[PDB]
Parts: C-alpha cells; structure tokens; sequence
C-alpha cells in the first residue's frame, strides 16, 4: 500500500491515559455499530487490556487533545500557497476531492498503541471494547502531513508519465489542469482517479465533481482568467466602527486587482473611536471616496495568467502622499496581478527612500509567484535617484528601471549646500539663534521635549533669514533627520522646516560639539 | 562514523527558506539529485520537523553553481569539539576549497536528521523537495573536525617536504601562505593540488594570493590645507573630540580658540602659533594605532561597515568599541555588490590574523540585503550579520 511514517511521542512523554466520559446507552449503540463497521475494514482492531492508554471518544468524535500535545513536531503543513498570478493557463481544469483522505492511509505500527480508546460497556461487569488505529485519526496532530506526504508520493509517478498534466495538492481536494482538449483531458482525469484508486483512494466521478469557475481562498479560478470572488459594497447610512474596519478590509483584498481603490478617507474615520459599536457619520471626503470605490467595483475586472514566455513588467505610481501603486504585467494593460504600497519605514521620508522601498517590496514578491523579478518602468529619473543613492549612509540596489514620464514624477525638493555659502548669514542655535549679524530671538516653547526643542530653532533660523543660510547647531538628531533631506514628515513641526527648505536658495548645515 | 552531539539540552534548527529564484532553485535540483544518486544525500520524510536554508551561489570564472548551506543555526547548537600567527606575515596566501573532501565521509546517522534542509518551488504550487545529509556536509563545523585526522595524515608529507609553506584549515577553506615569489608560489600550490589527487581542486578567491604582508591600518587622518575658515576649524574640532575619546593626548582647546565669537562660516583664520603645535601634536598622536588593545579570543570579533561614496567604504574589526584591531577601506557595479564583496573580503582577513569571523554590522535593509547577496557571494562560508542605521557623524569621521 502506502510507507508508513515513523511517529514518535515527545522525549521523556508516555502516552495519553484518560478517562472516557461517561456515555449514553443511546451513544453506546451507536459507537459500537460504527467501531464494528471499522474493525470489519481495519482502520482499526480490539486490542488486549495490555495497553494501559486512553483517548476519550463521544458522539464519532475522538478527542486526541492530549495525544497531541505529546506527539513530536512535523514539518509545517506547508502554510504558503500559491497566488492566482502565478499561475500558467490550461484549458481544462478538474478539481479532484478525497474522501476518507486520512482513514486511506496506514500509521506507524509502533504508534498505534497511543491511539486506543474505548467503548464503554451497558451492564455493569460486562464488556468494555478496548481499540487502537491502524490508520490516520482524524484530529490527530500529524495525519494531515504524513497524508500530504504520502499523496505526494503517490502522485510523483503518475505526475512523470504525464509531464503535461499539472496537479496541485491542497488539503482533501486536488486541482489537475491540462492543454488537452476536453476529452483526452477527461480522459487522463479517470487514469488519475484509477491510480488512485489502486490504494483506494476516493475521488468523485465527473457527473458530481465540481465545475469553473473556481472559487479558492477568495478568488475565482478560471483556467484562463482570474478574479476574486466579487464584492458587494453595503449601502447603509449609519456606519458603525466595525462595519468600517470590516470595510476597509475588503476594500484592501481588493487592491490586488482592482487599480483605483482609496480608504484614506474610510481610515480616518476611525480616529479617536470609543467601541466597536460606535457609529460613526460619513465626511464629505468619505462618501465620495465610497462611491468611487463602489463605481469602480460595479465593473468586474479579471486577472490574466502567467505566460513564462514573456517578461515582467512592473510599473510604478504615487497615488498620494505615501501611496503608491503599482502593476505587473506582461502585456500591456494586460494584468497579472496590482497592488498598493502605504508602508512608511521611519517618521519621516523623502518619495525616493519610499518609492525604492517599493521596489524592494514589489521584487521579493515577484521571487515568490514567479520566480525572477521583473523590470520596472518607474516615475524618475537615474539622475535624480543616482543623486540621492550616491549620498545616501546607506546601501541600497534598485535592479533594471526605465524611466517614464507619467507624472507626478519624484524629485527631491531641496539639497543641503555640501559648502558654507559665502556671505550667507550664520545663523548659531542652541529655543533661540544669534547670527554673525548681531540679530537674535530667544523664544518661548511650552509641553516641549528635548528633542522637539532643537526642531523648533532651526526653524526659527530658517524663517528670519533670507534666501541663503547657514546654520549651525549642535543637534546631532536634528541634523540627522535634515541630511536625510526628507520632504513628508509624521512631524508637524518637521514639515513647516521642510516647507522652508523647499524655499530657500541655498542652505547649508554644520553641526559643532 | 563519529557519533556527534547537539550541546545539552539543545534541539535541532528549524528556521525558514528564504524564497528563491526560478535560476537558483533549478540549480539546486540538477546539484541535489545527483547528490542523491551518489548517495550523499537522501529525501526525508515529514516526520523531519527541522530545516535550513540553502542557495546556489556561482563560482568565480568557473561555469558552475555551488550549493550553499546555511550552517549557522546548526553550527551554534553542535557539541563543541589552534592557529598561526606567522601566516598574516606570510607574503601570499593561497585560498583552496576542500569542500569535497567531506564527501567520503559518512555522518553519525542519528544526527543526519539535524541536516534537513528543503529546496522550495515556485509560487508554492508544490511541495518542496526535501533531504538531510548522509555524508559530513559542506559548512558544518563539524566536518573538518571530524575529518581533522585524515586530514592531517595526507597532509604531512608536504608540512615537511615543504615546512616554508604554512598551511592553515577553516571550515571548507585551506589556507597556503609562503613567502617565495609570486611565481614560485602558483606553482607549489598546483603541485600540492595533484599531491592532494594523490590521495583525494579549486581555488577561492580566482587563484589568486591574498598579500597579508600588504595589509595595514586606515589611520585617523586630518585636512592638511592651505587657509583655514571657521566652517574647517569647526570640522576639525569635532573630529578631534570624538577621536580624544580614543586618544586622550589630544587637546583643541587652542584650536576652540580660535572659535570664539560668532563669526561668519566662510571667515577665513589664520591660525596662532600656540593652535598650529597643538594640531601638530594631535596629527603625530593619530600617526598610529592607539597602544593597548589586544585580541581576545574568548569575546566576539565585530565588524561594522560605512558607506562613503563613489564605490568607496571604511571598516573597523574590533571587540570593544573605540579599540579597533583593525581598520581598512575597500574601492569597487552596485552598492549591494559591493558591499557584499567587502563582506567576504572582511571576512577572509578575520579568518587569516585571528582564525576566526566577525559578527558584521551592516548600513543596508534585510529584505534587500535577503534578495541580493547571494548573487555576489562566492565563499563557502557564512558570517553572522545584523541590520543598522549609520549616524552621518560616523561616516563623517572615517577616511
Ligand atoms: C487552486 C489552484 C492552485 C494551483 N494551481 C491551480 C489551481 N486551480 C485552478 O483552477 C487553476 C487555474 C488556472 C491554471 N492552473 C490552475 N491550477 C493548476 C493545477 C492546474
């Protein structure tokens, strides 16, 4: 039949000894008809009162709580899937489910005596059915690895006398596309339930297997196409807290396909909120953010597959500030899949640091559903990026780019002089400056951290002066954040210095002990 | 077969694969199943909870993949189990891969399954074939260990046909430093090549020799210039006190003289007689290496690295900040690439002067760094690293 997968409890562990609840005469009936039905096909057999473990059972519900929590480690069930855009057309696509999965394959000979349980008896000095599994027991920590290994297994064959035929394995179900045509593709679905079936393994006949469009952990599979199962937008007026955060949510699933889609607004509805139940009025902003949404979702848009033939294309755009949004594809307009990029790393950038980083986050992506990264059309020119890069303390790598002019293009607002400026006044700080020109301003600052209260001269300096600067201080943080030559802030107070900055002509910083 | 142990109390790695490219994994695949049918390896089953991480690195005009795992984990919890000062004075050194060595040498079955590691597929749509080692595997620090013995037998001969050359073992790397020309030496070394044949072979590193005898300190250094603005002298000041900290002889009070007032940036100063010794002084105390630090073997060897610019960097290998063992700069491609090359560079020395890695500190972000390295990476052997944020004063007081 199939190998058996050696198991064993974890070290210094015996095995499960618990009580069985006391049962129901009714339950009783019905546990021995199921146990005997059982024995009669193997999955399990009467064992000899030698073994002094037990698993309680009830009504067939076997739990194995604490058989589990002796049970060594397995290798994860695999939690990473496949994403709809990694994916190669086929014509045909069958999904195969498996019945009695976990019961079709054997257990580790040496184990089974930790499975027993048993039946209790009706009359008081009479029986009491002792039994253990030979199979896998559903509810048990490593059934469904050992069965995924083994269906592997299983499938490997098969899968090299049909090298066109594609199968992917998950959970109790199995999806098998093919390019034949119809009917040598149901065809080969039958020599697939066959082999199977040779280790009695169930699958249901075409008249009742499932039919396309596919719709898998949130999306609709086709064999040619690809979207997520479609979404309908509420139309209540009282919004509650929740109904928000759940909107939002969905909204996002979107994203991933449909270009377009904006919570900004919905977000800022939940500032300051109290409870889950809070209902919360629509802003103007809001509801027109809503509609569009809702408009751009009246229109079903599918994802096409991969074609491993063609390159990758990812194209990049700022949606706002901090957002960013992007595509990949292979033909043009012709998506494999979207997406957004809202991330900030740092309270505060510049749209160079944050459109590389989107770049990194679109790259490791690729990796994943295709493999091989994509070339990028970006909104920038090598200059102005080379620029920043080359000045940048840290390293950093931004793979093939060509530019396109889609605006808004990025650019960096403001650059630090590399020099004093002649005949610039000085301006030295310390909440309060002195410049070389005798001009001075001690100010008042209340609630004010340490931190916040170097910020805060500067930006006194940079209003007083004129179109050219230099300025002096002794603030390593300040100058830090400045020399990054950020251009959007988490920071009120950052922004107001960084709208100077924009202003000026020349400026230029020094730091001094 | 050695029975080998994980330090007490201890479990095997179970750490995740980073994802790979379509390039790399089918690398992996031709490499591993021929490893299979050699029998070096063998498929495991999920009754295996443990894992490391692998990549298929390139060799250097060479037009093969190498299969790099990730021991580090591993390395960590395996049982603990010396080295020649004389090799960093040695005027070349050659650097060999005896990787293939280990492969004659069967593993204590029942720590193979500590070797689990997984080739992943793309986009998940399989499984992921899975293996654990049968044989001693390439970057276990247990493997040279192990095959220690048999290792020195071949290799007295040449020791005594030949005890000019110092020859020195880490990890999958031989070490072959001599002091002869630099012709007499590529050719001692293909004789030790076929001597090694005759009782069984690649050079890291293109065949070529590393001239530690050619390796110095980057010495704090000051702007010798013609006329002196208060911006300069400001620089100047503030270098200075960060580097007094290191060397305590150094005084600016001279120099903070010349400060005083609050004049404009650009206004040029003529320096006293009194702040131009005192600066002579400070120039001649940082002429040298501070006195005093010594290597510890029993602490970590630290490496942090700045970038300066134009495909320019600054290292400092220490244990203690401010006392440095050692201090370099590296000149070119990319930023990655490069940082990447002076990673294995960095490395390499550490091995040679103290037989050991540092534990680098580096100015770049994970998911980058994650995506790129091994595509530059050409070692047999992996270095510990952590991710930083380089102060812009730090950069500003290196080079
Ligand atoms: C859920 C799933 C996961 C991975 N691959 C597939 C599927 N399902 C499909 O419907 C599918 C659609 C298009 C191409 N391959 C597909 N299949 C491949 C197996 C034929």
């Amino acid at each position: 039949p199939i190998e058996t997968v050696p198991v064993k409890l974890k070290p210094g562990m015996d095995g499960p000894k618990v009580k069985q609840w006391p049962l129901t005469e009714e339950k009783i009936k019905a546990l021995v008809e199921i146990c005997t039905e059982m024995e009669k096909e193997g999955k399990i057999s009467k064992i000899g009162p030698e073994n002094p473990y037990n698993t309680p059972v009830f009504a067939k519900l076997v739990d194995f709580r604490e058989l589990n929590k002796r049970t060594q480690d397995f290798w994860e069930v695999q939690l990473g899937i496949p994403h709809p855009a990694g994916l190669k057309k086929k014509k045909s696509v069958t999904v195969l489910d498996v019945g009695d999965a976990y019961f079709s394959v054997p257990l580790d000979e040496d184990f089974r005596k930790y499975t027993a349980f048993t039946i209790p008896s009706i009359n008081n000095e009479t029986p009491g059915i002792r039994y253990q599994y030979n199979v896998l027991p559903q509810g048990w920590k490593g059934s469904p690895a050992i069965f995924q290994s083994s269906m592997t297994k299983i499938l490997e064959p098969f899968r090299k006398q049909n090298p066109d035929i594609v199968i992917y394995q998950y959970m109790d179900d199995l999806y098998v596309g093919s390019d034949l045509e119809i009917g040598q593709h149901r065809t080969k679905i039958e020599e697939l339930r066959q082999h199977l079936l040779r280790w009695g393994l169930y699958t249901p006949d075409k008249k009742h297997q499932k039919e396309p469009p596919f719709l898998w952990m949130g999306y609709e599979l086709h064999p040619d196409k690809w979207t997520v199962q479609p979404i309908v937008l509420p139309e209540k007026d009282s919004w509650t807290v929740n109904d928000i955060q759940k909107l939002v949510g969905k909204l996002n699933w979107a994203s991933q396909i449909y270009p377009g889609i904006k919570v900004r607004q919905l977000c800022k509805l939940l500032r300051g909120t109290k409870a889950l139940t809070e209902v919360i009025p629509l802003t103007e902003e809001a509801e027109l953010e809503l509609a569009e949404n809702r408009e751009i979702l009246k229109e079903p848009v599918h994802g096409v597959y991969y074609d491993p033939s063609k390159d990758l294309i990812a194209e990049i755009q700022k949606q706002g500030q901090g957002q960013w949004t992007y595509q990949i594809y292979q033909e043009p307009f012709k998506n494999l899949k979207t997406g957004k990029y809202a991330r900030m790393r740092g309270a505060h950038t510049n749209d160079v640091k944050q459109l590389t980083e989107a770049v990194q986050k679109i790259t490791t992506e690729s990796i994943v559903i295709w493999g091989k990264t994509p070339k990028f059309k970006l909104p920038i020119q090598k200059e102005t990026w080379e620029t920043w890069w080359t000045e940048y303390w840290q390293a950093t790598w931004i793979p093939e780019w060509e530019f396109v002019n889609t605006p808004p293009l990025v650019k960096l607002w403001y650059q630090l002089e590399k020099e004093p400026i002649v005949g610039a006044e000085t301006f030295y700080v310390d909440a309060g400056y002195v410049t070389n020109r005798g001009r001075q301003k001690v100010v008042t600052l209340t609630d004010t951290t340490n931190q916040k209260t170097e910020l805060q001269a500067i930006y006194l300096a940079l209003q007083d002066s004129g179109l050219e600067v230099n300025i002096v201080t002794d603030s390593q943080y300040a100058l830090g954040i400045i020399q990054a030559q950020p251009d959007q802030s988490e920071s009120e107070l950052v922004n107001q210095i960084i709208e100077q900055l924009i202003k000026k002509e020349k400026v230029y910083l020094a730091w001094v002990p | 077969t050695v029975p080998v142990k994980l330090k007490p109390g201890m479990d095997g790695p179970k750490v995740k694969q980073w994802p790979l490219t379509e390039e790399k994994i089918k690398a992996l695949v031709e490499i591993c199943t021929e490893m299979e049918k050699e029998g070096k390896i063998s498929k495991i089953g999920p009754e295996n909870p443990y894992n490391t991480p692998v990549f298929a690195i390139k060799k250097k005009d060479s037009t093969k993949w190498r299969k790099l795992v990730d021991f580090r984990e591993l390395n960590k919890r395996t049982q603990d189990f010396p080295h020649p000062a004389g090799l960093k004075k040695k005027k070349s050194v050659t650097v060999l891969d005896v990787g293939d060595a280990y492969f004659s040498v069967p593993l204590d079955e029942d720590f193979r399954k500590y070797t689990a590691f997984t080739i992943p597929s793309i986009n998940n749509e399989t499984p992921g074939i899975r293996y654990q080692y049968n044989v001693l595997p390439q970057g276990w620090k247990g493997s040279p260990a192990i095959f220690q013995s048999s290792m020195t037998k071949i290799l007295e001969p040449f020791r005594k046909q030949n005890p000019d050359i110092v020859i020195y073992q880490y990890m999958d790397d031989l070490y072959v430093g001599s002091d002869l020309e630099i012709g007499q030496h590529r050719t001692k070394i293909e004789e030790l090549r076929q001597h090694l044949l005759r009782w069984g072979p690649p050079f890291l590193w293109m065949g070529y020799e590393l001239h530690p005898d050619k390796w110095t300190v980057q010495p704090i250094v000051l702007p010798e210039k013609d006329s002196w603005t208060v911006n300069d002298i400001q620089k100047l000041v503030g270098k200075l006190n960060w580097a007094s900290q290191i060397y305590p002889g150094i005084k600016v009070r001279q120099l903070c003289k010349l400060l005083r007032g609050t004049k404009a940036l650009t206004e040029v100063i003529p320096l006293t007689e009194e702040a131009e010794l005192e600066l002579a002084e400070n120039r001649e105390i940082l002429k040298e290496p501070v006195h005093g630090v010594y290597y510890d073997p029993s602490k970590d060897l630290i490496a942090e690295i700045q970038k300066q610019g134009q495909g320019q960097w600054t290292y400092q290998i220490y244990q203690e900040p401010f006392k440095n063992l050692k201090t370099g700069k590296y000149a070119r491609t990319n930023d990655v690439k490069q940082l990447t090359e002076a990673v294995q560079k960095i490395t390499t020395e550490s091995i040679v002067i103290w037989g050991k890695t540092p534990k680098f500190k580096l100015p770049i972000q994970k998911e980058t760094w994650e995506t790129w390295w091994t595509e530059y990476w050409q070692a047999t052997w992996i270095p510990e690293w952590e991710f930083v944020n380089t102060p812009p004063l730090v950069k500003l007081w290196y080079q």
